[PDB]
C-alpha cells in the first residue's frame, strides 16, 4: 500500500523510511548474532546517517564561506585538505594533530561508549554514578531516539504521533547526507579542489564538466 | 583461575622447566666456557 | 531457495575443558589407565568427525581451525618480514645482488655458534637464505627496513585478526549447517572475490610501485635516492617521465581504443638480459587477465537471482551410455562430506604445487632468481616436496569417505558404482603398468651398468650407442621455439628460454637460463619418473577401491579405516587396511619425488648453470657429463652422489658445518626408523616387561602402565622418521654443495 | 558488608560474583577473572596492599625532584641514575643486609598470611604483643601507634579504601615516572612543566 522497491518478507514498512528495499538480505532475521541482527542495522544507519548529516555540512561550510565571508588563513581548504596530512599538508593549529585526536578520541569515548550502554541496557546510564544529567540519561524506552531533553529539550513533535513524520525525515535527509559525503571521496578524490569549488566548474559551464568531461 | 592453573602443569610444564634448565646451562657456559675439566677440587 | 547469511548466538568458552584432557572423545575423556592413552589423545585430536556426527558441529570446527591456521602463517610472515628488518643485508644486497649472499638470521655467541654467522658479504655475518624473500621484496619495490618492518606489523595486526575471528565464529557467532553448504555462493566469491580482486589488486601495486621503482634499480640509481612509491601516485610527472601513456587518466581505458598502454604492458615474453627475471611488464600484464577471467569466471552459478547455474542441474545432466545415470547424486555427496572435499582439494593443490616448481625454474618470475641457485634448487625441491605429500594425503581422505560417509542406500551416485564393481580390472592392470614400466626404465639402466662393466659401451642404450631420442618431446620444445611470430605474433620472444634454441641470458658472470638439451638420458629419467608415480599411484588407488571390501575380507568397512589387520588367519592379513595403504603410498611418494629432485639438481648444474665470460666460452658446474654418465647407476653413485657429497662432508669448520651435522643427523633417524620398521609391538611389550619388574623392585612403579607402540602407530613412528631422515639428509646435501659451488 | 549498588568502574556492566562490595576499593574490575576463586583473591588483595604502600612510599621519590628543582637540597641526583652511586659502602653490600632485615620481615608477612596468628609475639620479649585483626593491618604500637587502625565497619572502610586508591594513583604514578624518562631522558617535573607551557604540544608526541 506504499511505494517499494525489491523483494523481502520482513520488511514490514514499520520502520521509518521503509521502501522494502534490501536486494542482499542484510535485514533477513533467519539466522541472527553478532552485527547482522536487523534492529542493529536500524540504528546504524541512522547514527550513520546522522553522523554523515551533520559531516556533509562540516565538508562544505568552510568551504564556502571563506568563499563570500570572513575566514582568512582559516580559509577552508578542502574538507580534506585540514585533516589528512598529505594534500593540504594540514594547518597548524592551538594543539598538536596527534594530540587532538588523543583528546578527541578521549572526549568521544564517554559520550559514545555510554551511548553504547543504553543500547545493551535501558535506563542503565541513567542510572547512578553521580552528577546531574544521570537523570538526563536512560532517557526513553529506545536506544535510536534517547528522547533526550537532554537530546530533547523541546518536545518538537515528540509527544504528536507526527514524529514519525519527522522520524523519516531524519531518516531520509539521513540518506541523502550519507550519499552526498560519499561524492566528495570521489569528486575530492579525482578532481582535487573543494567539492563546493569543484561544485563551480559544473556550474561555469555545464558541458565541459563531469565525469565523461573530467576524464 | 584453578582451571587455567590447571592446564598449566601438564606437559606444559615439561617445557617451562627444560627452558628453564636450557637458561641456566646456557648462562653458566657464558660464565664458564670451554670447560673440559673442573679445576677447583 | 534464498541464500543468506545464518548464524547463531554463544556457544561457550571456558578453561574448564582445557583442565580435561581429551575432553572430545567419550572413550578418552576418563583419563589414562595404560600409556597408549596419551598416543591416541594426539591421534583423534584433529579427527571431528570421530568426536560428534552432527554435520553442523564438524563444519563449524573445521572453519574456526582455518582461522587458527591462517593466524600462524600471518604470525610467520610477520616474521620473515621481521628478520628482514632487524637481522639481515637486504640494503646492502639491494645494491650488488650479484655478489652479496642474502642472508636474514642472526645467531648468538654461545657455546661456538658464531661460526655459522659466515661471510655472506655486504660487512654481515650470518645463515645465507634460500627462501627468496629478497627477490620478492626487490620486486615489490621494497628499499628500506622501515617498509619491512611496517609489514612485519601489518602481518602481525592481521594474526590477531584471523586468530580472533576463529574464537568469534565458534564461541560467538557459529556459522549454519545450510550457509556452509551454500556452494554455489562459495564458487563464485572465490573465483571472483578472492581471485579476481586479488589478482586485480596485485596489478595494481605492480603497475603503481613495482613497475616503477624497478625500473629505477636497474637503471643503476641508488636505492636511498629512488623516490618512495607514494611520490608516484601524488605526482603522475614521475610515473610520466618513465611509462609516459599515464599521460592520460582512465583514457584511453574508458573510452575503449586499446590501447597506448602497451608502454607499461606488453606481450613481451621470454627474459630480462639485465635482472634475469619475467619482464614486469608482462606480469602486471598478466595479473590483469587473470583479475578480469575470474571476474567472469565468478558469475556462473545461480544464487539468488535465477540467472546462473545450479550445480546440481549440470551434474545429473552429464550421463552416457557407458556410465549409466552417472554425476547424478554427486552434488548430495559433495555437499555432505567434509573428507570428500579434502581428498579432491589435496590431490589439485598438490597437483599445482608441482607445476608451480616446474614454471618457477623454467620462467623465473623475480629479478635476480634464476642466477641464485643456491634459492632456485631450494624453491623446486621444497614444492615437489610439498605437492607429493598433499597428493598422497587425497588418497587417505578418500579412503576415508569409502569407510566413513559412502552409503549406497542414501546418496548412491552410480559412477563410483560400477567402478567398485570392477575394482579387479583396474588394478590388475595398473599392476601390469607398473611391471611394464619398471622392466622397460630400470632394466634398461641395469642393462647399461652391465655392459659397461664388461666393456661393451657400443651395447648399452646411449647416444653414441643404442639411441632412445625422446622425440615427441623434442618437437614440442621445436614448437615452441617457432611459436613466437608464426604461431603467436603477438608474442616478440620465447615463452621460455628453455625453448629458446640460440639465445642465452647472464646476469653477473653466471649462467641464467639457455635452452636445455635432451637426449637419451632424459629419455631415461622420465619413464622412470611414469614408473614410480604409477606404482604409488597403484599403492594408493588399490587402498580406496578396496578400503570397503575384499575377496579376503568381505566385511573390511567394519574394521574401520585405520586398523593393523585382522589377523594372521587366511594366510595373514597384515597392511591390508586403507591406512596402511597410505603408509605404504608415503615410502613410494619419497622414492618417486627423490629421484625428482636428483633429475633436476645434475641436470642443472651440468646443461644449464656454470660461469660465463665475455668470450662466450659456457664452463657448467658438472661440465656436462650429465649425457654420458647418468645413464648408469653407478655413475649416479659415483659423478653425482660420491662427487657432490664432498661439500658436506668437508664443511666442518666453514660457515657450512651445521649442513655437516644435519647431514650425519639425518642419516641417524632415518636408520632409527629402521627399528620400527622391522620389528612388531609384541617383543617391544616383553621386553617393557622385564624393565617394569625393575621399578616395582625399588618401588618406582608408574601408575600409568607402560605398554609398547600400537602396531598402526609403530608404522606412523617410522615411515615418520624415514620420510624425516631421508628428506633432511638430501636437505643438507642441497644446500652445503649448491651454497658452496654456486 | 555486600553492597551491590556500588558504582562500577562500567556503569552499564554486572559486576562478577566474586567481586562482592565487602572489600575495600571494589569497584568490581575484574575482566580476567583473576580474582575469580576465593583462594586467588585473598592473595590478591594483600598483593595490592603491599603494592600500593610500597607505590605510595615511591611517589614520594617524584616528591624530591621537585625540591631539587627549585628548593634545591641534596636530593638532586634524580631518581633515575640515583642506584650507581658512592655514598657510605657501596650498594652491594647494602643490598644484601637490606635482604636479611627485610627478609625477617616478611619471612614474617607471609606467616601471618598463611596463619591468623604470630602478631601474638615480640620474641624476644613475649609480651609487649600487639595485635589488630584482620589481614594487612598488623595494629599495634609499631605499625598503630595513633590507633586510628582500630574502628569500626564503616569507618575502617572508608579509611581503608581511601589506602588503596591513593595506592592505584601512586601505582600509575611511579610506572608512568620511569617510562616518562626513558622517552623523555630527562626529570619528571620538568616533564610536568614543560607541559604546562605547551600542553597543546607537549606530550609523547613531541618527541
Ligand atoms: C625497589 C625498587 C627498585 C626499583 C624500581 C629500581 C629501579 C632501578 N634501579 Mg635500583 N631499583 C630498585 C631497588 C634497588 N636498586 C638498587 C641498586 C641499584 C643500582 C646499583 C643501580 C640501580 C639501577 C636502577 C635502574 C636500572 C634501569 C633499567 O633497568 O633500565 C633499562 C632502575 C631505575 C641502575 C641505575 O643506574 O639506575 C639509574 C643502577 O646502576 N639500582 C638497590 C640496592 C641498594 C635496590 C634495593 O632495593
Ligand atoms: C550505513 C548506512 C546505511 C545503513 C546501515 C542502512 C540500513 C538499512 N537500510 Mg538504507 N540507505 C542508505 C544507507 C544505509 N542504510 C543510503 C545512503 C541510501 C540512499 C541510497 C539508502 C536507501 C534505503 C532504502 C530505499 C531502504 C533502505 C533500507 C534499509 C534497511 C534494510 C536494508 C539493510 O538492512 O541493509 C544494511 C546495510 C548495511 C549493513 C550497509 C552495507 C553497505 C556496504 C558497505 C556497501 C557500500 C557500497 C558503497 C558503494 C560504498 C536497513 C535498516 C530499507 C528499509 O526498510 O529502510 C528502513 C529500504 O528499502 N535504505
Ligand atoms: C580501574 C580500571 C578502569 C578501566 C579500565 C575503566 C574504563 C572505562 N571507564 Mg571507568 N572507573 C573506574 C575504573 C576504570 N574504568 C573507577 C575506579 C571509577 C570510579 C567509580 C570509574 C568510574 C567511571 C564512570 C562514571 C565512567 C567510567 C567509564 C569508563 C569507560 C569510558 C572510558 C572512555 O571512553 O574514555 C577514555 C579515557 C581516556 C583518558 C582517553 C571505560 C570502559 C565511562 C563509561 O562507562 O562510558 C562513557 C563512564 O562514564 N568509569
Ligand atoms: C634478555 C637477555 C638477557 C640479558 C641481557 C641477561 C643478563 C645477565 N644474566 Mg640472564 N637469563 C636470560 C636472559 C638474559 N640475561 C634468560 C632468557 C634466562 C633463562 C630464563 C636467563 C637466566 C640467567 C641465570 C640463571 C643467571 C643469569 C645471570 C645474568 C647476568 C650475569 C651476571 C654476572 O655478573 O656474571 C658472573 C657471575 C658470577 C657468579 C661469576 C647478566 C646481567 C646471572 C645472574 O646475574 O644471577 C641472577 C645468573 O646466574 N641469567
Ligand atoms: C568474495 C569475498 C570472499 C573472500 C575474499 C574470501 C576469502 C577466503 N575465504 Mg571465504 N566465503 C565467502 C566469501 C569470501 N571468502 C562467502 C560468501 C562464503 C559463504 C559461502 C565463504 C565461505 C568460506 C569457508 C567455509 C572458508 C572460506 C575460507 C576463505 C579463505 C581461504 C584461504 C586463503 O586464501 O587465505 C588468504 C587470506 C586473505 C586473502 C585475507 C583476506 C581476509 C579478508 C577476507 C579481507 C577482506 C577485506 C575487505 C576489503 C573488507 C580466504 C581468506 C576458508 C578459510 O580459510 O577460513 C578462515 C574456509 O574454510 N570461505
Ligand atoms: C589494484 C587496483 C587499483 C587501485 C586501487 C588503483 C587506484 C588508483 N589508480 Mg590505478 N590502475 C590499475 C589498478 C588500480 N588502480 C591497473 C590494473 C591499471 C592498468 C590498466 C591502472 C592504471 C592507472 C592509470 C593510468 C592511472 C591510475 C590512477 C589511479 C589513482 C586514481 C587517481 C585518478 O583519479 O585518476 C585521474 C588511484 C590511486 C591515476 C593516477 O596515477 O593518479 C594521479 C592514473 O593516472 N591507474
Ligand atoms: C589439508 C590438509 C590436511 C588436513 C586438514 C588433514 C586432516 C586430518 N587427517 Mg590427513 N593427511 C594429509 C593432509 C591433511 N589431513 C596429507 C598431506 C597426508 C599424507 C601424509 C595425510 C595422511 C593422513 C593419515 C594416514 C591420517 C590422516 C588423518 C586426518 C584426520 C585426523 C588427523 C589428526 O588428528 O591430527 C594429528 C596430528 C599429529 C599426531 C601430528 C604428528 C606429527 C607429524 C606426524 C610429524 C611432524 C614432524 C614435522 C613435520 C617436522 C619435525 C619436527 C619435530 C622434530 C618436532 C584429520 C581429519 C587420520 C584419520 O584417521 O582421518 C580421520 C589418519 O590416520 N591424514
Ligand atoms: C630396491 C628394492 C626394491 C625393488 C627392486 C622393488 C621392486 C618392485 N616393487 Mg617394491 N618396495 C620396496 C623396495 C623395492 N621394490 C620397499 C623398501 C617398500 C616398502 C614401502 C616397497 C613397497 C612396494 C609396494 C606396495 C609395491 C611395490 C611394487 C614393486 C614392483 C613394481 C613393478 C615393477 O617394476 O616390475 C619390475 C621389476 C623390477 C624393475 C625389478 C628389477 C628386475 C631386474 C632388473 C631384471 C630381472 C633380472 C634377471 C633378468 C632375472 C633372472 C635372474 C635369474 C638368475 C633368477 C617391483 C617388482 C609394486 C608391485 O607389486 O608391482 C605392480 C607394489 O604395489 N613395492
Ligand atoms: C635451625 C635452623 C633454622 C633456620 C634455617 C631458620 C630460618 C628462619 N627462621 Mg628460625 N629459629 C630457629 C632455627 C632456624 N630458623 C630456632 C632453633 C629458633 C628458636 C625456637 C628459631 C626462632 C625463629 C623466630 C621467632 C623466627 C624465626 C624466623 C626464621 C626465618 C627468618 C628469615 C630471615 O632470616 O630473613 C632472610 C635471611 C636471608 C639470609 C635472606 C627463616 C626461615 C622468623 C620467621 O618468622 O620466619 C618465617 C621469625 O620470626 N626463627
Ligand atoms: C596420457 C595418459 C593416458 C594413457 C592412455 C591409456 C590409459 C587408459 C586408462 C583408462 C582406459 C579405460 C577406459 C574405459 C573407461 C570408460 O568407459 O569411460 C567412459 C567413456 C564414455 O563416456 P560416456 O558416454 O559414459 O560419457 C558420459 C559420462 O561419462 C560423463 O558425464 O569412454 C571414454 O572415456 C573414452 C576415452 C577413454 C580414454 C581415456 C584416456
Amino acid at each position: 500500500w506504499f511505494a517499494s522497491k525489491q523483494s523481502l518478507s520482513y520488511l514490514d514498512g514499520s520502520l521509518p523510511g521503509d521502501y522494502g528495499f534490501d536486494p542482499l538480505g542484510l535485514s533477513d532475521p533467519e539466522g541472527t548474532g553478532g552485527f547482522i541482527e536487523p534492529r542493529w542495522l536500524a540504528y546504524g544507519e541512522v547514527i550513520n546517517g546522522r553522523f554523515a548529516m551533520l559531516g556533509a555540512v562540516g565538508a562544505i561550510a568552510p568551504e564556502y564561506l571563506g568563499k563570500v565571508g570572513l575566514i582568512p588563513q582559516e580559509t577552508a581548504l578542502a574538507w580534506f585538505q585540514t585533516g589528512v596530512i598529505p594534500p593540504a599538508g594540514t594547518y597548524n593549529y592551538w594543539a598538536d594533530n596527534y594530540t587532538l585526536f588523543v583528546l578527541e578520541m578521549a572526549l568521544m569515548g564517554f559520550a559514545e561508549h555510554r551511548r553504547f550502554q543504553d543500547w545493551a541496557k535501558p535506563g542503565s546510564m541513567g542510572k547512578q554514578y553521580f552528577l546531574g544529567l544521570e537523570k538526563g540519561f536512560g532517557g526513553s524506552g529506545n536506544p535510536a531516539y534517547p528522547g533526550g531533553p537532554f537530546f530533547n529539550p523541546l518536545g518538537f513533535g515528540k509527544d504528536e504521533k507526527s514524529l514519525k513524520e519527522l522520524k523519516l525525515k531524519e531518516v531520509k535527509n539521513g540518506r541523502l547526507a550519507m550519499l552526498a559525503i560519499l561524492g566528495y571521496f570521489i569528486q575530492g578524490l579525482v578532481t582535487g579542489v573543494g567539492p563546493y569549488q569543484n561544485l563551480l566548474d559544473h556550474v561555469a559551464d555545464p558541458v565541459n564538466n563531469n565525469v565523461l568531461t573530467s576524464l | 583461575r584453578d582451571l587455567k592453573t590447571y592446564l598449566s602443569v601438564a606437559p606444559v610444564a615439561s617445557t617451562l622447566w627444560f627452558a628453564a634448565l636450557a637458561g641456566l646451562l646456557i648462562e653458566i657456559n657464558r660464565l664458564f666456557p670451554d670447560a673440559l675439566t673442573f679445576p677447583f677440587f | 531457495e534464498v541464500k543468506i547469511i545464518l548464524d547463531r548466538d554463544p556457544i561457550k568458552t571456558s578453561f574448564e575443558q582445557w583442565a580435561k584432557p581429551g575432553h572430545f572423545s567419550r572413550t578418552i575423556a576418563k583419563g589414562p589407565d595404560t600409556t597408549t592413552w596419551i598416543w591416541n589423545l594426539h591421534a583423534d585430536a584433529h579427527d571431528f568427525d570421530s568426536h560428534t556426527s552432527d554435520l553442523e558441529e564438524i563444519s563449524r570446527k573445521v572453519f574456526s581451525a582455518h582461522f587458527g591456521q591462517l593466524s600462524i602463517i600471518f604470525l610467520w610472515l610477520s616474521g620473515m618480514y621481521f628478520h628482514g628488518a632487524r637481522f639481515s643485508n637486504y640494503e646492502a644486497w639491494l645494491n650488488d645482488p650479484t655478489h652479496i649472499r642474502p642472508s636474514a638470521q642472526v645467531v648468538w655467541p654461545i657455546v661456538g655458534q658464531e661460526i655459522l654467522n659466515g661471510d655472506v658479504g655486504g660487512g654481515f655475518r650470518g645463515i645465507q637464505i634460500t627462501s627468496g624473500f629478497f627477490q620478492i621484496w626487490r620486486a615489490s619495490g621494497i628499499t628500506s627496513e622501515l617498509q619491512l618492518y611496517c609489514t612485519a606489523i601489518g602481518a602481525l595486526v592481521f594474526a590477531g585478526l584471523m586468530l580472533f575471528a576463529g574464537w568469534f565464529h565458534y564461541h560467538k557467532a557459529a556459522p549454519k549447517l545450510a550457509w556452509f553448504q551454500d556452494v554455489e555462493s562459495m564458487l563464485n566469491h572465490h573465483l571472483a572475490g578472492l581471485l579476481g580482486l586479488g589478482s586485480l589488486s596485485w596489478a595494481g601495486h605492480q603497475v603503481h610501485v613495482s613497475l616503477p621503482i624497478n625500473q629505477f634499480l636497474n637503471a643503476g640509481v641508488d636505492p636511498k635516492e629512488i623516490p618512495l612509491p607514494h611520490e608516484f601516485i601524488l605526482n603522475r610527472d614521475l610515473l610520466a617521465q618513465l611509462y609516459p601513456s599515464f599521460a592520460e587518466g582512465a583514457t584511453p581505458f574508458f573510452t575503449l581504443n586499446w590501447s597506448k598502454y602497451a608502454d607499461f604492458l606488453t606481450f613481451r615474453g621470454g627474459l630480462d638480459p639485465l635482472t634475469g627475471g619475467l619482464w614486469l611488464t608482462d606480469i602486471a600484464h598478466h595479473h590483469l587477465a587473470i583479475a578480469i577471467l575470474f571476474l567472469i569466471a565468478g558469475h556462473m552459478y545461480r544464487t539468488n537471482w535465477g540467472i546462473g547455474h545450479g550445480i546440481k542441474d549440470i551434474l545429473e545432466a552429464h550421463k552416457g551410455p557407458f556410465t549409466g545415470q552417472g554425476h547424478k547424486g554427486l552434488y548430495e555427496i559433495l555437499t555432505t562430506s567434509w573428507h570428500a572435499q579434502l581428498s579432491i582439494n589435496l590431490a589439485m593443490l598438490g597437483s599445482l604445487t608441482i607445476v608451480v616448481a616446474q614454471h618457477m625454474y623454467s620462467m623465473p618470475p623475480y629479478p635476480y632468481l634464476a642466477t641464485d641457485y643456491a634459492t632456485q634448487l631450494s624453491l623446486f625441491t621444497h614444492h615437489m616436496w610439498i605437492g607429493g605429500f598433499l597428493i598422497v594425503g587425497a588418497a587417505a581422505h578418500a579412503a576415508i569417505f569409502m569407510v566413513r560417509d559412502y552409503d549406497p542406500t542414501t546418496r548412491y551416485n552410480d559412477l563410483l558404482d560400477r567402478v567398485l564393481r570392477h575394482r579387479d580390472a583396474i588394478i590388475s592392470h595398473l599392476n601390469w603398468v607398473c611391471i611394464f614400466l619398471g622392466f622397460h626404465s630400470f632394466g634398461l639402466y641395469i642393462h647399461n651398468d652391465t655392459m659397461s662393466a664388461l666393456g661393451r659401451p657400443q651395447d648399452m642404450f646411449s647416444d653414441t650407442a643404442i639411441q632412445l631420442q625422446p622425440v615427441f618431446a623434442q618437437w614440442i620444445q621445436n614448437t615452441h621455439a617457432l611459436a613466437p611470430g608464426t604461431t603467436a605474433p603477438g608474442a616478440t620472444a620465447s615463452t621460455s628460454l628453455t625453448w629458446g634454441g640460440g639465445d642465452l641470458v647472464a646476469v653477473g658472470n653466471k649462467v641464467a637460463l639457455l635452452p636445455i638439451p635432451l637426449g637419451t638420458a632424459d629419455f631415461l629419467v622420465h619413464h622412470i619418473h611414469a614408473f614410480t608415480i604409477h606404482v604409488t599411484v597403484l599403492i594408493l588407488l588399490k587402498g580406496v577401491l578396496f578400503a570397503r571390501s575384499s575377496r579376503l575380507i568381505p566385511d573390511k568397512a567394519n574394521l574401520g579405516f585405520r586398523f593393523p589387520c585382522d589377523g594372521p588367519g587366511r594366510g595373514g592379513t597384515c597392511q591390508v587396511s586403507a591406512w596402511d595403504h597410505v603408509f605404504l603410498g608415503l615410502f613410494w611418494m619419497y622414492n618417486s619425488i627423490s629421484v625428482v629432485i636428483f633429475h633436476f639438481s645434475w641436470k642443472m648444474q651440468s646443461d644449464v648453470w656454470g660461469t660465463i665470460n665475455d668470450q662466450g666460452v659456457v664452463t657448467h658446474i658438472t661440465t656436462g657429463n650429465f649425457a654420458q654418465s647418468s645413464i648408469t647407476i653407478n655413475g649416479w653413485l659415483r659423478d653425482f652422489l660420491w662427487a657432490q657429497a664432498s661439500q658436506v662432508i668437508q664443511s666442518y669448520g666453514s660457515s657450512l658445518s651445521a649442513y655437516g651435522l644435519f647431514f650425519l643427523g639425518a642419516h641417524f633417524v632415518w636408520a632409527f626408523s629402521l627399528m620400527f620398521l622391522f620389528s612388531g609391538r609384541g617383543y617391544w611389550q616383553e621386553l617393557i616387561e622385564s624393565i617394569v619388574w625393575a621399578h616395582n623392585k625399588l618401588k618406582v612403579a608408574p601408575a600409568t602402565q607402560p605398554r609398547a607402540l600400537s602396531i598402526v602407530q609403530g608404522r606412523a613412528v617410522g615411515v615418520t622418521h624415514y620420510l624425516l631422515g631421508g628428506i633432511a639428509t638430501t636437505w643438507a646435501f642441497f644446500l652445503a654443495r649448491i651454497i658452496a659451488v654456486g | 558488608v555486600a553492597e551491590p549498588d556500588r558504582p562500577l568502574w562500567f556503569p552499564g556492566s554486572t559486576p562478577p560474583p566474586w567481586l562482592d562490595g565487602s572489600l575495600p576499593g571494589d569497584f568490581g574490575f575484574d575482566p580476567l577473572g583473576l580474582g575469580s576463586d576465593p583462594e586467588s583473591l585473598r592473595w590478591n588483595v594483600q598483593a595490592e596492599l603491599v603494592h600500593s604502600r610500597w607505590a605510595m612510599l615511591g611517589a614520594a621519590g617524584i616528591f624530591i625532584p621537585e625540591f631539587l628543582t627549585k628548593l634545591g637540597i641534596l636530593l638532586t641526583p634524580s631518581w633515575y641514575t640515583a642506584g650507581e652511586q658512592e655514598y657510605f659502602t657501596d650498594t652491594t653490600t647494602l643490598f644484601i643486609v637490606e635482604l636479611v632485615f627485610i627478609g625477617w620481615a616478611e619471612g614474617r608477612r607471609w606467616a601471618d598470611i598463611l596463619n591468623p596468628g604470630c602478631v601474638n609475639t615480640d620474641p624476644i620479649f613475649p609480651n609487649n604483643k600487639l595485635t589488630g585483626t584482620d589481614v594487612g593491618y598488623p595494629g599495634g604500637l609499631w605499625f598503630d601507634p595513633l590507633g586510628w587502625g582500630s574502628a569500626s565497619p564503616q569507618k575502617l572502610k572508608e579509611l581503608r579504601t581511601k589506602e588503596i586508591k591513593n595506592g592505584r594513583l601512586a601505582m600509575l604514578a611511579v610506572m608512568g615516572a620511569w617510562f616518562q624518562h626513558i622517552y623523555t631522558g630527562t626529570g619528571p617535573i620538568d616533564n610536568l612543566f614543560a607541559h604546562l607551557a605547551d600542553p597543546g604540544h607537549a606530550t609523547i608526541f613531541a618527541a
